[PDB]
């Protein structure tokens, strides 16, 4: 039969399932709803790991529980008590003999030391994966210190002095391909002459790598704590979503990039040159797999002061205009096209965030905090594992680095764009938008004619890669 | 077929915005909500006994990706320009969302309404009348809802495509 | 999309971690903190054909041996993991491969026997032998080394045809 079970008076975590405690949805079994003592049991269950679990519990609990009172929940966890001898082991204690103790040895191999091994999962997930909680309260550091460094008995030994080591390697807290990456690509502007960058003397397969790198690294930074509870959305978004926004910034600063790129451009066949070449850039953001890029490029294109350049568009090579159209429909119909992309390519990848936000966001406000069943207010807990699929999706693409070298000075020159200078937003874009107006006037005024701007050759090289010996 | 009506939902972030939708979209009578579910935002409606389809975009979550405001906005027919009532910078930022909507659709009549939601408890911050001067002086309908009981939900989504129908 | 459960096992020490965190994020990882459960995902193009594997990488330590049952039974395909230069971890892979039999009531679950540290000149245990025991499960047998990449995607792409052509 099953193992008997401490006294649930002297041990919470042995209360019997009920639906006043836990809900379960319709071969583990998944928890819709659930009291925090009925979660922390299931987290730490003696019958089977469930290590999803652990990482939706831990990157979204905080929601229901705070972190010290986590601490403490599951340190009352660990201390399960042991039964007493039964009666065959008191008649041969009686005789001077050595009892069997059968039903202690099993409830210690069977229960305890399952149990309390995923206890010290739990702990070590928390240390290694969402260490924050430690850097933002020193006494809860002090606390899991404490606990992990006075674990007595040797079956939990190894794990006890590891992860003692793995708390202090954290406090004071390399990548191989067996292929090297390509050989950088120039163009006009040749190496160590950052002066001379800009947007048609880079070589355009050299922009879209470096630009893919720096997005690549903004997107890979970004961690769950900017995004549960909805944070990068509140008063307090700089301080709790910093990682988010500059990835956010960046993107948006390069679209305006492009778009004062093309508007500054009077002249009509030197703005056209400008337009292909963005296109040849976003092609091989394609190539590399680099949404976030991609979309970049499209939202320039389909901004205001952009979209409305009838005279440009017309003069774009057919084999451009579809490329562009094909980027443009994966944002239709809700992103229908992109997601699927997304879903079928081999990674490295640079994802698009926004979805994934609003996705959060929607999932923590259409969805309510506790259930309320038999007079008890359960935790809403299929609410959190929505919020951790979109987290746990995030975090998968974020584990592939790309194969692509660093141009140390390319990089700065693209960490450094800031085509708004000292302006404000509204000033900057109405001052895109009137530069439009004035080399594209609405109909019927006549089209202008411009002077030339650029003193170097406007022929690409073209976004298919060389390869010397 | 039926007609199909692509609708916009902008304005602040940080204050309820996305309520307006998931309260409209949703099982009305179950507070539960998947948004990554292919047609959480289409609904099958009958308007004035006329049936049709909305398409709503609301991009909650995405506000500090101010450059693609554009692009999400070339999309609609009709726009919900939300603010929350008890938050004035986000009413006093209804006026910019409205010039900016009427670059992009490059009209001076494009179908709106000005929407103010209240999302809590906290003390209203904007009275009626300030809002209904502001909405009469464009032109166009003001609507109140509330992000807790779905009064005014309805309302609001069905106000704008009657402007619309009538543009 | 298909998904594809993965699971790596063997004795305490022998790399299964390192094997795994190579394959996920490219990297090596020189420290030994020993395993209880950790579970990975990766998404890539196999064959042209695009999956899911969920890795689910297990506890060698011989504290943690009677909670295997549980994996065993979710887990779609086995990685069985000896290091070259360990005599004991290659003597253990037998144990691995009838409990994983036992308890998933099976003579024919996909599996791949891998012997890791690849990169290592001192080796104890030649490749004939394991090719021998390799052979009599009816698997493949594929040396790696987390350290320097060699074989390991390999050993992982080689177990999800098996999961596949299953
Ligand atoms: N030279 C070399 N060292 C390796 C290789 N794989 C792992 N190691 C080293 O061997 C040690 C143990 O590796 P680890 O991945 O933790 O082994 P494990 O099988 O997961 N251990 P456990 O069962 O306790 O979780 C580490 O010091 C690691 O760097 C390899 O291919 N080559
Ligand atoms: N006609 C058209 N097809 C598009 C597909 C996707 C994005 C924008 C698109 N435009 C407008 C446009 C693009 C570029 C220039 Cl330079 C001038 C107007
Ligand atoms: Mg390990
Ligand atoms: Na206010």
């Amino acid at each position: 039969g099953q193992m008997r079970l401490p006294s649930a008076d002297v041990y919470r975590f042995a209360e019997p399932d009920s639906e006043e405690n836990i809900i379960f949805e319709e071969g583990i079994p998944i928890i819709k709803a659930g009291t925090v003592i009925k979660l922390i049991e299931r987290l730490t269950y003696h019958m089977y790991a469930d290590p999803n679990f652990v990482r939706t519990f831990l990157t979204t609990y905080r929601s229901f529980c705070k972190p010290q009172e986590l601490l403490s929940l599951i340190i009352e966890r660990f201390e399960i008590p042991e039964p007493e001898p039964t009666e065959a082991d008191r008649i041969a204690i009686e005789n001077g003999d050595q009892p069997l103790s059968a039903e202690l040895k099993r409830f210690r191999k069977e229960y305890i030391q399952p149990v309390q091994l995923r206890v010290l999962n739990v702990c070590r997930h928390w240390v290694e994966h969402h260490f924050y909680d430690f850097e933002r309260d020193a006494y809860l550091l002090q606390r899991m210190e404490e606990f992990i460094g006075t674990v007595r008995g040797k079956a939990m030994k190894k794990w006890v002095e590891s992860i003692t080591k793995i708390i202090q390697r954290k406090k004071i807290a390399n990548i191989t391909f067996q292929s090297s990456p390509p050989t950088v690509e120039w163009h006009i502007s040749r190496p160590g002459h950052i002066e001379t960058f800009d947007l048609l003397t880079l070589h355009p397969i050299e922009i879209a790598r470096q630009l893919t790198l720096l997005e690549s690294d903004l997107y890979r930074a970004v961690q769950p704590s900017e995004l549960v509870g909805s944070v990068w959305t509140k008063e307090d978004k700089e301080i709790n979503s910093p990682n988010l926004l500059k990835m956010i910034r960046h993107t948006t600063n390069l679209t305006l990039w492009f778009e004062k790129c093309i508007v500054e451009t009077e002249n009509l066949e030197e703005r056209v040159a400008v337009v292909s070449r963005i296109i040849e850039i976003l092609q091989v953001f394609q190539e590399l797999n680099n949404f976030n890029g991609v979309l970049e490029v499209v939202s320039a294109m389909n901004s205001s002061p952009v979209y409305r350049l009838d005279h440009t568009f017309e003069q774009i090579p057919s084999r451009q205009k579809k490329i562009l159209e094909e980027a443009h429909e994966l944002s239709e119909d809700h992103y229908k096209k992109y997601l699927a992309k997304l879903r079928s390519i081999n990674p490295p990848c640079v994802p698009f965030f926004g979805i994934y936000l609003t996705n959060i966001l929607k999932t923590e406000e259409g969805n309510p905090e506790v259930l309320k069943r038999h007079g008890k207010e359960l935790i809403n807990f299929s609410k959190r594992r929505k919020v951790a699929e979109i987290t746990g999706e995030i975090q998968q693409y974020q584990n592939q680095p790309y194969c692509l070298r660093v141009e140390s000075d390319i990089k700065r020159f693209f960490e450094n764009l800031n085509p708004m200078g000292n302006s404000m937003e509204k000033e900057f874009t109405d001052y895109l938008f009137n530069k439009s107006l004035e080399i594209e006037p609405r109909n019927p005024k006549p089209l202008p004619r411009f002077p030339k701007k650029y003193s170097y050759p406007l022929k690409s090289p073209g976004v298919r890669p060389s390869n010397p010996r | 077929g039926m007609t199909e009506y692509k609708l916009v939902v902008v304005g602040a972030g940080g204050v309820g915005k996305s309520a307006l939708t998931i309260q409209l979209i949703q099982n009305h009578f179950v507070d539960e909500y998947d948004p990554t579910i292919e047609d959480s935002y289409r609904k099958q409606v009958v308007i004035d006994g006329e049936t049709c389809l909305l398409d709503i975009l609301d991009t909650a979550g995405q506000e500090e990706y101010s450059a693609m405001r554009d692009q999400y906005m070339r999309t609609g027919e009709g726009f919900l320009c939300v603010f929350a009532i008890n938050n004035t910078k986000s009413f006093e930022d209804i006026h910019q969302y409205r010039e900016q909507i009427k670059r992009v659709k490059d009209s001076d009549d494009v179908p709106m309404v000005l929407v103010g939601n209240k999302c809590d408890l906290a003390a209203r911050t904007v009275e009626s009348r300030q809002a209904q001067d502001l909405a009469r002086s464009y032109g166009i309908p003001y609507i109140e809802t509330s992000a807790k009981t779905r009064q005014g939900v309805e309302d609001a989504f069905y106000t704008l495509v009657r402007e619309i129908r009538q543009h």
